[PDB]
């Protein structure tokens, strides 16, 4: 989608494996705050966007 | 000293693949391998 209209998405419920995402061509980097790269196998969510 | 390249893992130092992390006293001298160790790519 474009930026004005960007497309509206939400995960249902997901048993998420992070270690196999990391390492593919569009998720390299994690530059953010308020969650960690490493503990996000370990968390619960109630959704995800 | 140490003597590693990496991917970019540059928001870092992925790299629990081989523990040095920011809160380790040192100081990160870096710059790019793509003009000395490198090719085309």
């Amino acid at each position: 989608a474009s930026v004005y209209a960007w497309n509206r998405k939400r995960i249902s419920n997901c048993v998420a494996d992070y270690s196999v995402l990391y390492n593919l061509a569009p998720f390299f980097t994690f530059k953010c705050y308020g969650v960690s790269p490493t503990k996000l196998n370990d968390l619960c969510f109630t959704n995800v966007y | 000293a140490d003597s590693f390249v990496i991917r970019g893992e540059v928001r870092q130092i992925n790299i629990d693949y081989n523990k040095l992390p920011d809160d380790f006293t040192g100081c990160v001298i870096a710059w790019n391998s793509n003009k000395l160790d490198s090719k085309v790519s």
